[PDB]
């Protein structure tokens, strides 16, 4: 506190207050999940409608970064979209000087020091974004990455990223995600949405629902549940 | 702490003479009873319940403080 | 206080910047260097916080080249970027000359690297003085420079910690002319002055300059240099 | 439980007994620092120390002493042993030590 | 000698010791010996508690971070 | 008092600043402790993990980093500023093999990780990096060595190291146990490694709880032990 | 859940004999893995002290014998491996062992009747070995004392059992004075200091005692019958106008234990020497407060 | 290196008024208190006996050194 | 810090885990209830970690029997009472303090 407006220096206890108040910019924001099985990896984004204007389907929060790997972004949404394009670059040159695909696990690393650069400099600030990434192969299996504003970067089986952060991985882990296929995973993100705060306090909301694995033979593409609109009717069965 | 009637020159307790009071604490007593309900009162519904269960509820029950066996503040 | 920065004056004295940067020479570990008729003895402080350090890893007593040594009292991270600067800096001689760099050629310009970091504006200096010892051309030489750039010829002198009772020890001990060996007798018998407890043979670390080049004494010499000889 | 006694016998056996203090002789064994969260701790250990004799307690606020100069302060000193005389070891306990 | 020391224990392997100590610093070393038998319960000082005493109080040069020396 | 230098790196009055030393208690942020054990001809590293959470994996936590074949190392402090602080570990290890054709030792490498914390202090305008690293490595004709660097850009090599909150508590253990003339026979090693940790911590853990990296002049690869072999060092000191 | 091994226990007892007693250890490692189990309500604490009385049980029966080693190596068997058994860090010190040896030191007391003085003490030296961590904290605490007074009274005292007591002594006050039974074990030392011909240390442990008076009104034989050892410290000197004070201190018992030698001599012993102590108002007053008694005149001192 | 004790040594053995003063209470705040508080000593000193007046401490304000523009 | 003004110093810590099931039933003692709780699930999904909050906390369980018309307490009050209190405590600033 005083001793808090640069990114380079110390407080008196060892701490660097301008990474943590970027931290709970991303607090603020709504939010967004996700999960993995055994043979994929399901993304789900708690989207919410500005007013009544907004054209169904701008401005989102799943991105598409390599052929297989995509992003749940979560926080500034234009501070993730530079974000994003780093990515989609860093992904091109391993392309072009090895001549095969990013593996998740060097993709994160060269993303995670990039965020790092951004929290040492009194010229420019700490990122306020946290995002996730997923994606598949056949000699990896499915990954499921989490990367903080201070660059911490390493692997779980479920996330939640916005305001109910432990609102959510509370009945996340009641799931055995260890077995399911990423079909029957589908209509059990939904829930898990609809259970915490779509609409109560707010006005209004649209689901969103990314999809990578086994049966996308690698593609990362969103779901097509605008056909047969299965996770909506599934979910809002779970009124009581 | 008695208000004692005294003479003046022996000076020897005469008579008892209590519970005097001035005006001025006559005239802290609310007379006027306001009209104002927790209708009229909006974005506090935290400290509502927090009153009426430290001050409102030993007013009424005196003996739910007494089965249940603590004490209000 | 006028100070906080390094390119601007008091207006009345001088830099104050410079001066704090002294302060941290002085809480130093304590060093001695005491010039003979023959040579140049450096001895030096060097104790662990425990027992488990070991002391024969990181060594005080530096060669630069097969004829000039260096120590030092301040920061040793510090100490480590200059002896880099001057062991780069004395090739740079031998490139073009084709001759063994001089002992009051180093300090010229070794005092210039110092003279550097004392300029605008976001920079520190270093907190670190030295010693500079060598036997050119017949006669030894015992320099001293400081942060500030400027620099010196000792006859014998000390820094560090409780400099000011090993001066006036050597002060009212220093003559002019003893051989190398009696140099040292007096070179520990002043480090003894302000040492602590113990001193073995791991806790003082000692060079020397003769005509037949720069050594450091390992501690087979020094375990039996301080046997009993005061 | 570790502490209900380390506090105990470094209070009880200097003042049971000194004629120790006298076998090689020194005087003021004079307390621990109690010092960590508020908590229960300062109020109700120092009732663990009231399990013998102990009682006296009286209260050191740390604050009605702690006037300027100290001529009045050192009065305020000997003020609270007019109590303390009235006894044996008398338990001068001291709240908010450092505390103003 | 205001102190019941009462053994063969030589002191003065203590007088020529280096690691100079203020005068205040005596005071303490005396007494926290007589501390460290009186704790153990003992009438007398043995004096082998007399070194741990002395290693004691003279251990203050806490920390300095291993750094500018 | 100071007061002065505690914003930006300049001196203070007599003598010291403060912004260094201040990264000397960025460690403990990190709730965590690391304990390194040269006896004899082996090197033994020994930490703790702290698994918070069911959702969190197991693989991506470990702290052992392997930088060489024959170097490995451990990490303390916050943790990304430890990771960038590896990526230059790394990457000055290969431009030796490069440059000069040969393994760089394990006592040039923290030459070169020093002088990069010097600059920081040196010159201003980035933060000098709140972690510490501890390394080990077989050395021809010296043995094997335990090397410790500080965010000052200070280094020096010794025998029984420890790290993070706990320091001063396991190195007064340690000091008290290398004082007796024990061999240290790759067991003795371990075992010293984990009661030292495990009472200082007071934990004695249970046997998916920590790491344990280790390097023998029987095969000077670097090596991070199985958990089935972790259980069998466990069961071996209380027999 | 645990049931199972004290069914399995119900098999071994009657196979001390019908099957060989080492299988009964045999069968003791399930019942490890059963402990090394442990978790939350299962086969934890409550169970636990289930086999671990029968398995002590076992250990009666094979060990009954002058084969004595079983029971003994059994013991740094599993209080080693405990740590690696129940729960890490300093398991419980509950239950978990204690009464399973405070049974055995109970044994120790019978068998000290019966069984010679070596392998009993042979016995006792191994269970030094870890009542010295823990295991006597409170209830019971003395399981160290009811077997190092044993000690003691192994070969009746000498100048090693007193120091064997001296330095054991605070130990239980480092558990938990007992009103009564701790100021009897704190008091019993000192007449063995008095063996030592020791007396500085003896009052120094003595001025422990005087806070707690008072416990002679369920005390018929013991509490004012050892302050006639008091008055042997206080023989030493000179103190005999102290000694007077303490002959009417345990005047009052025989009064109340209504005897008519016991305390007619507690009225010679003290009308004795009074005079013997030196003049003074302190005596001047005394001998004014002890005359005109109705029961002096039972004697003829009443005449000098 | 004993130098209280020796002020205490010389109050033994002396037949004067010994006053003792810490040089920390009169560098307080009430602006004009502090000089007065110099005053209370030497009138209460100089109306008594032959006297010891010993400040304890003035490693405090000693020195002046400069002209102060504050 | 010589032997005679702080001879002996000791720390106080406040969590143990088992010290709250200590201090918890001293103050789960004179409130009605059936007998019915299981205490450790209380100190299980307990996050105090301090001793005179956990008085806090059984003061509470009771604001929770005054709701529903609970005479007794059952075991929900209590889980009850940790989602109100340590919740409440978590909302605070100004979190550095350390006795010297
Ligand atoms: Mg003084």
């Amino acid at each position: 506190t005083g001793y808090d407006l640069s990114a380079s220096t110390f407080s008196p206890d060892g701490r660097v207050f301008q990474v943590e108040y970027a931290m709970k910019a991303v607090e603020n924001s709504s939010t967004a999940i996700g999960i993995r099985c055994k043979d994929g990896v399901v993304f789900g984004v708690e989207k919410l409608v500005l007013s009544k204007l907004y054209e169904e389907g701008s401005n989102k929060r799943l991105f598409n970064v390599d052929r297989h790997v995509g992003m749940a972004v979560a926080g500034l949404l234009a501070d993730a979209r530079s974000l994003a394009d780093i990515a989609r670059e860093e992904a091109s040159n391993f392309r072009s000087n090895f001549g095969y695909n990013i593996p998740l696990k060097h993709l994160a690393d060269r993303v995670a020091m990039y965020v790092h650069a951004y929290t040492l400099y009194s010229a420019v600030r700490p990122f306020g974004c946290s995002f996730m990434l997923g994606s598949y192969s056949v000699n990896d299996g499915a990954q499921l990455y989490m990367i903080d504003p201070s660059g911490v970067s390493y692997g779980y089986w479920g996330c939640a990223i916005g305001k109910a952060r432990q609102a959510a991985k509370t009945e996340i882990e009641k799931l055995q995600m260890k077995e399911m296929t990423c079909r029957d995973i589908v209509k059990e993100v939904a829930k898990i949405i609809y259970i915490v705060h779509d609409e109560v306090k707010d006005k209004a909301f649209e689901l969103e629902l990314s999809w990578v694995g086994e049966l996308t033979n690698g593609r990362h593409e969103i779901v097509p549940k605008d056909i047969r609109e299965e996770a909506e009717k599934y979910a809002k069965e779970s009124l009581k | 702490g008695d208000l004692v009637g005294v003479n003046k020159d022996s000076y020897l307790i005469l008579e008892t003479l209590p519970t005097e009071y001035d005006s001025r604490v006559k005239a802290m007593e609310v007379d006027e009873r306001p009209t104002e309900q927790y209708s009229d009162i909006g974005g506090l519904d935290k400290q509502i319940q927090e009153l009426v269960e430290a001050i409102v509820l030993p007013m009424n029950h005196k003996e739910k403080f007494e089965n249940l066996g603590i004490q209000p503040p | 206080g006028y100070s906080f920065s390094l390119t601007t004056f008091s207006p009345s004295g001088k830099l104050v910047q410079i001066e704090y940067a002294l302060a941290a020479v002085a809480g130093g570990a304590p060093s001695v260097g005491i010039k003979a008729a023959n040579g140049v003895v450096l001895a030096t402080e060097k104790k662990q916080k425990s027992i488990l350090y070991d002391e024969r890893s990181v060594h005080k007593v530096e060669p630069i080249t097969k004829h000039i040594g260096l120590v030092y009292s301040g920061m040793g991270p510090d100490y480590r970027v200059l002896v880099h600067r001057a062991r780069k800096l004395a090739q740079q001689y031998y490139l073009v000359y084709q001759e063994p760099i001089p002992t009051a050629q180093l300090v010229q310009r070794v005092a210039s690297v110092m003279q550097e970091y004392t300029q605008s504006g976001g920079v520190r200096p270093f907190g670190v003085s030295l010693l500079i010892c060598g036997w050119n051309e017949g006669r030894p030489y015992l320099f001293q420079s400081d942060p500030s750039g400027a620099y010196f010829a000792w006859k014998a002198t000390a820094m560090g910690k409780n400099y000011v009772n090993g001066k006036t020890f050597l002060e009212k001990r220093y003559n002019e002319d003893l051989e190398l060996e009696d140099a040292i007798h007096t070179a520990i018998l002043t480090l003894k002055e302000s040492f602590e407890g113990q001193m073995t043979e791991d806790n003082i670390e000692v060079g020397i300059c003769n005509e037949a080049g720069f050594r450091r004494l390992t501690p087979t010499e020094v375990k039996d240099y301080l046997a009993a000889i005061a | 439980s570790e502490q209900i006694r380390e506090l105990r016998e470094v209070i009880e056996l200097p003042l049971t007994n000194p004629e120790l203090f006298q076998r090689v002789g020194i005087i003021p064994p004079k307390g621990c620092l109690l010092y960590g969260p508020p908590g229960t701790g300062k109020t109700l250990l120092a009732r663990a120390v009231a399990s013998q004799l102990d009682c006296n307690f009286l209260k050191v606020v740390s604050s009605s002493i702690v006037d300027k100069y100290i001529g009045e302060s050192a009065r305020l000193i000997r003020e609270m042993f007019n109590y303390a005389r009235d006894h044996q070891p008398c338990i001068i306990f001291m709240d908010e030590i450092d505390a103003i | 000698s205001k102190m019941n020391l009462s053994e063969e224990v030589d002191l003065e392997d203590y007088v020529a010791r280096p690691d100079k100590i203020s005068g205040a610093d005596i005071n303490s070393i005396c007494q926290e010996s007589g501390m460290l038998a009186v704790r153990e319960n003992r009438y007398i000082v043995l004096a082998k508690d007399f070194e741990k005493a002395y290693k004691t109080v003279i251990k203050k040069d806490e920390q300095e971070h291993e750094f500018y020396k | 008092s100071a007061g002065f230098d505690r914003h930006i790196t300049i001196f203070s009055p007599e003598g010291r600043l403060y912004q260094v030393e201040y990264a000397f208690k960025a460690i403990n942020q990190g709730g965590l402790t690391s304990v390194a054990v040269r006896g004899k001809d082996c090197a033994v590293i020994v930490t703790q993990k702290k698994v918070p959470d069911k959702l969190l994996d197991s693989s991506t936590v470990t702290h052992l980093f392997k930088i060489t074949e024959n170097i490995g190392c451990v990490m303390t402090g916050m943790t990304a500023d430890s990771r960038s602080q590896v990526q230059r570990a790394r990457y000055e290890a290969a431009n030796w093999k490069y440059k000069y054709g040969y393994e760089i030792p394990v006592d040039m490498l923290c030459k070169r990780i020093a002088d990069i914390s010097q600059v920081y202090t040196q010159n201003a305008e980035m933060r000098p990096l709140g972690c510490c690293m501890i390394l080990i490595g077989i050395d021809e004709e010296q043995g094997p060595q335990v090397y410790k660097c500080d965010p000052a850009g200070y280094y020096c090599g010794f025998k029984a190291t420890a790290a993070g909150v706990k320091q001063t508590e396991s190195t007064s253990f340690l000091e008290k146990k290398v004082k007796k003339k024990f061999d240290w026979t790759f067991e003795q090693t371990v075992e010293t490694a984990i009661t030292c940790l495990s009472t200082v911590l007071s934990i004695d853990f249970k046997p998916s709880e920590i790491e344990v990296g280790v390097v023998t002049v029987e095969n000077p690869k670097f090596r991070i032990l199985t958990e089935a072999e972790i259980d069998a060092h466990l069961v071996a000191l209380a027999e | 859940m645990a049931d199972g091994g004290s069914e399995r226990a119900d098999g071994r007892i009657v196979k001390m004999e019908v099957d060989y007693s080492a299988t009964v250890d045999q069968r003791l490692p399930e019942c490890a893995k059963l402990a090394k189990e442990g978790r939350l309500q299962e086969v934890i604490e409550t169970l636990l002290s289930l086999e671990k009385q029968t398995r002590t049980a076992s250990d009666m029966v094979s060990t009954s014998r002058i084969l004595v080693a079983v029971v003994k190596m059994c013991y740094e068997a599993k209080e080693w491996d405990l740590l690696n058994e129940n729960i890490m860090l300093l398991s419980k010190r509950r239950s978990q062992l204690k009464q399973a040896v405070a049974k055995m030191v109970q044994q120790c007391c019978t068998y000290v009747e019966e069984i010679t003085d070596l392998p009993i003490k042979l016995r006792l030296i191994d269970t030094l070995r870890m009542v010295t961590e823990g295991k006597i904290y409170v209830e019971i605490e003395r399981a160290r004392l009811t077997k190092t007074l044993a000690t003691i009274k192994e070969q009746n005292g000498d100048v090693k059992e007193a120091a064997s007591i001296l330095q054991e002594l605070q130990v239980e006050t480092y558990g938990s004075m007992e009103k009564k039974e701790r100021v009897e074990f704190i008091l019993e030392q000192m007449r063995l200091c008095l063996a030592v011909k020791d007396y500085i240390r003896t009052q120094i442990i003595s001025k422990k005692i005087n806070t707690k008076f008072f416990q002679e009104e369920n005390t018929e034989k013991l509490k004012l019958k050892y302050y006639n050892l008091m008055i042997q410290l206080d023989q030493h000197e000179g103190s005999y106008l102290s000694i007077c004070k303490h002959y009417r201190a345990i005047y009052d018992t025989p009064c109340i234990q209504a005897e008519s030698e016991k305390w007619q001599q507690a009225l010679k012993s003290v009308v004795l020497y009074v005079i013997l102590a030196p003049f003074d108002n302190e005596q001047s007053d005394l001998v004014h407060r002890i005359s005109g008694d109705k029961k002096l005149e039972e004697i003829p001192k009443y005449k000098d | 290196c004993g130098k209280t004790m020796l002020a205490k040594a010389v109050a033994h053995h002396t037949t004067a008024a010994f006053i003792r003063v810490v040089g920390s209470e009169f560098v307080q705040k009430y602006l004009g208190e502090g000089p007065r508080m110099v005053r209370d000593v030497f009138r209460l000193a100089k109306e008594n006996a032959p006297a010891i007046i010993f400040i304890d401490e003035i490693d405090a304000i000693a020195t002046k050194r400069f002209d102060a523009q504050t | 810090l010589r032997p005679g003004r702080l001879d002996r110093k000791i720390h106080i810590d406040l969590p143990n885990e088992q010290a709250r099931l200590d201090i918890l039933k001293i103050h789960a003692g004179p409130i009605t209830k059936h007998g019915e709780i299981d205490y450790e699930a209380i100190v299980k999904l307990s996050d105090g970690f301090n001793g005179a909050d956990l008085r806090n906390v059984c003061t509470e369980a009771g604001m929770f029997a005054i709701r529903a018309d609970h005479d007794f307490v059952v075991q929900e009050d209590f889980m009850k009472a940790v989602r109100k209190v340590a919740d409440s405590k978590k909302l605070e600033s100004k979190l550095d303090y350390k006795p010297v």
